[PDB]
């Protein structure tokens, strides 16, 4: 019989959730506190005179060539032409944390390591468990402890990029030649006079080599938690693949390699008020709304805090109170069982946005009218979007719900990787299904149609909502009542998301809407 | 005396409460091998040490006598046994009296140097003091004293990898002698080096302790580097074969029949490799660098084609210099030609008249060797 | 005073992709084909047959050892259990395709990066670049050229695993002592002679280490992957981190790490 | 004559044609490489070599002299100058022709033996013919025959590894022999031995090539090494000084001044190390354990604390075991004791009556060297 693995992991991490709760709060507040007045610090220099700096650190490091200082001021010259430096100096806060913090606990684990051969039995098995293990897994319980952040981005870094620092550094320390030990305890050397005299800058390679290795790693998984907190050029390059944004991603990519290079070389070269915290998810849908939402709310003085994320945590940030709100809610059954659970944990505004018509989407040259006029087209795939989306849960019914469609599959995505997926079959001219939602953009330059549902499970009143933590009227009523108004037009909203994937920056499309209805934005401010 | 043992031993490998009964009783090592696979080093050592008495631990790759020495500074916990210095034992020390004893009177010395080198020879030399807190004008006025006592304090803030062996382990030595300690541990340390720089440092350790009255722990697996230097000498099989040292009773009372074939105590396959002088191509001059290299006074002399033709001497070859006339006419073709295994001792007497030796030449006029009083060696072994 | 970097990143992909679509849809239809056939060979085969064969594989390998085989057969029973199985025959098909690859095309090219000193220089520099860029960026491309599914998996899998793999390989061939080489070229071997009876058999260690690290860089790859196509437990850890699960979240990290101590310690014990 | 060289010369570095254009004038090397960074390792190089002329090469380590070989065999590729072998240019060859040219005649052999360690000692041995392309019997039987002409076959089918550079080297050597090669290239071959091994493969070299008349490229930094076995000798500093050969002509007409302190051609300062007998704790036996190693008859005697006491002699120290009596009492002490710089010459007579040495004792006894005629070297070099 099954094991209840997931129920014991689950409940383990409850109970110290429940139980550490204070500590880990604590811990959020400094932290958070800490990496931002760090930003702040480092952004604070201007652009020129860092650059320069660090130009000159390359030349004092190597006068002879010039490959490495041009390469480091062209690069960062650069990055900061495309408007990538704050985001830069976030990356590198969370790098330094996670870093040090990595250090301060392996090397101390490696001396214990090699000191004890016990040890090394305990630990090596970890490991290789923890060297091996995806990192998408090690942000989960970061945000059940800290939540939303750059906390969890310092946390899911630390316990990645640890492994080869304690191991390179346990290796380095078990490897000096014998007779050099046998020596300096031949002339009485306590263990701290050998270690600090013999082992240490004997090891300080290996040990570089293992830091090395846990800049790297702590660097990919900053890039990772993007998806949560972490700020800086991971939501950059995440946006760039859940909007399969080619230009965007390459420039966040470039600009990690420009950084991530920049320290290598430089290691290898060392060894020898009215405020708003608003959530998003990515979906070009809500990329719109927030963004028209912010610049807009920014005009009456509001400070701004958007962060983008997944659906269910949004809920969980929204929900236990790490955060204002969020209009990104469809609702009553896309995101349901996202309410099932933090439904309760909320205090409902109201509608923002009558209309929310949730539904497959076919080409319109295709002979399929509904759901149940489909035998085998397109592979029998349905090329859906990520499954922790709404709709999935409707589709994994809607598959579980109709006959032809029980040998059917659901092939999840991003929520754009499908549209270029689409254009791809529109421009082969091949049948294909994919799961859908409107409003949205590629109605207007494709000729695709819906199926209809004799069922309706998948949605027939659909509609957004926003939600904000219980008690905010008493701890930001400027915003609860900015919120609450906050119901504009189903129609030429797509004036902000057709005008971005016409070749406009959000921001620029988003702010030109406004002034075309700038009057019903005063509505909201109210 | 200084130092007194007592069934001291070491056991390696797993479950060894029954191997150190076993040793109690007396089982040989194999048996507790293959028994409990518990490998043995050491077993049942008993002996003593007197002040200045070089005590040399001879022994073949495999007999634990290394070992011994480690457990003498207890670099290796003892599995059992005491080792009563200074009337103090040391099996049974806490950790800052064993570390003073360390610092104080004991002293290491490594086959390959154990030199680290992120120091300079000078950092190195004063280690054993640097570890013992003490201000460092003192430490660096003894670390210079000793490499001037080694005539190398001119190569001092430099590196050993850009030394040679020699000077390594005079560093080491030197390392070991700023502290002034009573005793000097060696675990083939001049193994190492060239035989030429190893007969140098052998002298220079026996003027060392001649001037200086310290205890030395030497190892070795050459008998020569033993019957040189050792003033009392253990072989070592396992176990302690014989001691009692004093050179020849090793040699003249081996208690085993081991030991007889370690130190190797008829026909003539004592012919010792020649020095020879191929007289068709070089002449006189060369053969007098040769006498001069090889450390001898004459030599003898072939045909191209490795053909024995005879002998040649030091004033033969002056004279052949001066005079301009080369070799192959002022030389000795005759000799006392010998063979192989064919002339024994028959040779007893013509040995006598030549001083010179007399060529093993193959029945076809090659050479083999020579015989330089040798003979009169297992002549008289009768 | 920007550069237009986006635009021309954009429009050579569009025109790349435009101009090819005839390979890429090809080559999509065939790797697709072929993993869903290699997917349903491999979870045809019943599970219990398959823990044991590589329970004795274990035991064939590490013959005194028991602990590792003992973990071989517990881990894939407690896969097997939570059902994770079909979804870990789809993963290793990845793997496999990602890692063939990445080798045919590196090792060859390791090759000829440590023949010619120039290659090497033009080369090392797009080793680090490719490296160090995040895995998320390897796949947008992929979508753009080969669309959902699995080819683009292993093709992003293929470019991020690659580096290890040649430069390792160019490692472990140039620092082959010369006494040697000098031997090879002085006996009259030529350069096929001298690479396949003296350099590979003394750089097979390197050669094979960073091979390993070509496994680990596909499979990681994969488990991004999943966030497109891309089946297997990539897509149940990713459905937990998008839902907080841990759960489940929990279990297919136990098993992707599972399937990676097996590789490395079966790799571990091809080169000794 | 075999070999024909004509200006041959290589040069490292970058932007290199203005070096050669240089030395096609006559400029020093150090002035090329300050001008334009491009060290060079051989400069201006003519001469010619015959059949069986075993032709040494000597220098220091930067002469650029094992480059001088590798150039012979074409492993470095020549920046000018003309190789004729066989009435055959070797710098202008295609690659196939200087294949077969490397397979056939040329062999090379190298100092630290150039072995597989993935293979065992046969196919090392065959693979100068492996690489041919040859069926395997005829291979495995040139390899075992050559094997056997070293008489290590017994020790095939193991690994290199497991065995001592003396036998490394000779499979090395058999591996060059097995092609059957014309030349033999050496590269400080012996260099990484002993010297005992290094004289013993010296000799049977020297046997080898008595049997077998193939030319040879020896290298080597070792003056005896060259005289021992050399036929004609070549010395390099960046350039050949000269290379008339025949042994004196480096010794007896030395063009340059350099040449006369390579080789090195007063006082007492050619006192030897001495072969010491410390009396009072050693005796008999163990002095004609000293001669037999020492490959001597007799034997200096000193007291414990070095002071020298006088001399003993193989056949006392047989009286001395037979009778049981002790050093000291059977000994010499009456001797022709001298000093370290103070009798140079005064000391020609004495030297004549005593077929024994006089040691140079201190003044205050101790002991530093002797004498064993290489006086009457310098005696007479007036
Ligand atoms: N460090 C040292 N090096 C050399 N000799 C030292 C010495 N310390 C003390 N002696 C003594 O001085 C004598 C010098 O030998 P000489 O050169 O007169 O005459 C030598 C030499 O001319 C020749 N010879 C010695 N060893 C030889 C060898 N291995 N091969 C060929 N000829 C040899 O035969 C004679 C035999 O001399 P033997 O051994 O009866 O006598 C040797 C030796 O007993
Ligand atoms: N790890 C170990 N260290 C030391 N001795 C050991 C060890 N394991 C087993 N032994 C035992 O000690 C013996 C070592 O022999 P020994 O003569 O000390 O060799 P060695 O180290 O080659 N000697 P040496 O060249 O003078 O340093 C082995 O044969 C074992 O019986
Ligand atoms: N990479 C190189 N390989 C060989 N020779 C070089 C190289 N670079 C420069 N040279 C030149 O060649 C000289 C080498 O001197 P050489 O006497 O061959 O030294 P070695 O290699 O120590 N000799 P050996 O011990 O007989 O192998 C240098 O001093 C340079 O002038």
């Amino acid at each position: 019989g099954q094991v209840p693995i997931a129920n014991w992991v689950s409940s383990a991490t409850d109970w110290i959730t429940s139980t550490f709760s204070s500590g880990f709060d604590v811990i959020q507040k400094s932290g958070t506190v800490l990496m931002n007045g760090i930003t702040g610090a480092l952004t604070a220099v201007p652009f020129w005179l860092m650059i320069a700096v660090v130009t000159i650190l390359a030349i004092l490091v190597s006068g002879k060539k010039i490959a490495f200082p041009l390469f480091t001021f062209i690069g960062l010259s650069l990055i900061a032409n495309q408007g990538l430096w704050s985001d830069l100096m976030s990356t590198i806060t969370l790098v330094l944390l996670s870093s040090l913090l990595s250090i301060i606990i392996g090397v101390p684990l490696g001396i214990w390591m090699a000191k004890s051969d016990l040890v090394a039995k305990i630990v090596q098995p970890i490991l290789d468990f923890m060297q091996t293990m995806p990192g998408f897994v090690y942000l989960i319980p970061a945000v059940a402890f800290f939540g939303i952040g750059v906390v969890p981005g310092v946390f899911a870094s630390v316990i990645f990029a640890l492994p080869p620092t304690v191991r390179m550094t346990n290796l380095g320390i078990r490897q000096v030649s014998t007779e050099l030990v046998e020596a300096a305890d031949s002339f009485g050397s306590t263990a701290r006079q050998k270690l600090f005299k013999l082992e240490f800058p004997l090891a300080k390679g290996t040990i570089m080599a293992g830091v090395n290795q846990t800049i790297m790693l702590a660097l990919s998984m900053v890039v990772i938690a993007s998806m949560i907190g972490a700020p800086g050029l991971g939501r950059g390059v995440l946006a760039a693949v859940q909007s399969a944004d080619i230009g965007k991603g390459f420039v966040s990519g470039i600009s990690l390699v420009i950084l991530a290079i920049i320290i290598d070389r430089f290691t290898q070269k060392l060894n020898v008020d009215k405020k708003v915290d608003l959530v998003y998810m990515n979906w070009d849908s809500e990329v719109a709304s927030i963004n028209v939402l912010t610049q807009a709310m920014k005009e009456h003085g509001f400070d701004v805090k958007t962060t983008a994320l997944d659906n269910a945590v949004a809920w969980q940030t929204v929900a236990n109170g790490q955060a204002d709100g969020m209009v990104s809610a469809w609702l009553p059954n896309t995101h349901k069982t996202q309410w099932q659970k933090y439904g309760k944990s909320v205090d409902l505004l109201g509608p923002n946005l009558k209309g929310a018509k949730v539904g497959f989407v076919v080409p319109s040259y295709m002979n399929v009218n509904s759901i149940e006029d489909l035998t085998n087209q397109a592979n029998k795939t349905i090329t859906g979007i990520e499954p922790g989306a709404g709709v999935m849960a409707a589709s994994e019914k809607t598959l579980n719900s109709y006959d032809n469609l029980k040998d059917w599959k659901l092939v999840p995505s991003s929520s754009g990787a499908m549209t270029v997926a689409l254009g791809e079959a529109i421009k082969q001219h091949k049948d294909i299904v994919i799961t859908g939602w409107s409003p949205h953009w590629m109605f207007n330059k494709y000729d695709l149609k819906y199926l209809a549902d004799p069922k309706g499970t998948m949605g027939t009143s659909e509609n957004i909502n926003t939600i904000v933590r219980k008690g905010l009227k008493k701890e930001n009523p400027e915003a609860y009542k900015v919120l609450d108004k906050f119901n504009w037009t189903t129609k030429d909203m797509e004036a902000v998301m057709l005008d971005i994937q016409n070749g406009k920056t959000p921001e620029e499309a988003a702010k030109n809407w406004i002034k075309d209805h700038q009057k019903e934005v005063d509505k909201w401010f109210k | 005396v200084k130092i007194k043992i007592e069934h001291l031993t070491k056991i390696f490998g797993k479950r060894i409460k029954t191997a150190l009964t076993m040793v109690e009783k007396g089982e040989p090592k194999n048996e507790i091998l293959k028994k409990t696979g518990a490998t043995v080093g050491v077993y049942d050592t008993n002996f003593e040490i007197n002040e200045g008495e070089i005590f040399v631990i001879m022994g073949l790759s495999g007999s634990g006598k290394s070992t011994l020495l480690r457990l003498l500074n207890r670099l290796i916990e003892p599995t059992s046994g005491k080792i009563f210095i200074d009337n103090q034992d040391v099996a049974t020390l806490n950790k800052e009296d064993l570390l003073q004893v360390r610092r104080k009177t004991m002293s290491m010395v490594f086959q390959n140097f154990g030199l680290f080198p992120h120091r300079t020879i000078l950092e190195n030399t004063e280690y054993g003091l640097e570890v013992q807190n003490v201000p460092k004008e003192e430490r660096r006025k003894r670390a210079e004293k000793a490499l001037d006592n080694a005539n190398l304090l001119d190569f001092k803030d430099q590196y050993p990898k850009q030394l040679s062996g020699g000077m390594q382990q005079r560093v080491g030595l030197a390392r070991a002698l700023a502290n002034d300690p009573e005793i000097l541990l060696m675990d083939e340390a001049f193994s190492a080096l060239d035989p030429l720089i190893r007969r140098e440092m052998q002298d220079e350790l026996l003027e060392l302790q001649a001037k200086f009255q310290k205890t030395i722990i030497f190892v070795s697996h050459d008998l020569n580097e033993a019957l040189r230097i050792g003033d009392r000498i253990a072989i070592m099989k396992d176990g302690k074969i014989m001691q009692i040292g004093t050179g020849e009773e090793i040699l003249t009372n081996p208690a085993n029949d081991y030991v007889k074939t370690f130190v190797e105590d008829t026909a003539e396959n004592i012919m010792i490799p020649a020095l020879t002088t191929n007289i068709d191509v070089d002449g006189p001059s060369v053969a007098l660098k040769k006498m001069k290299t090889e450390e001898v006074s004459s030599l003898m002399a072939v045909d191209k084609k490795r053909q024995f033709r005879g002998v040649v001497t030091s004033e033969q070859a002056i004279a052949a210099r001066k005079n301009n006339q080369p070799l192959k006419d002022v030389m000795t073709t005759d000799v006392g030609t010998v063979s192989k295994e064919m002339l024994v001792r028959d040779i007893l007497p013509i040995i006598y008249d030549a001083p010179t030796p007399l060529a093993v030449v193959d029945d076809n006029g090659f050479l083999k060797g020579v015989l330089i009083r040798g003979s009169v060696l297992e002549a008289l072994a009768d």
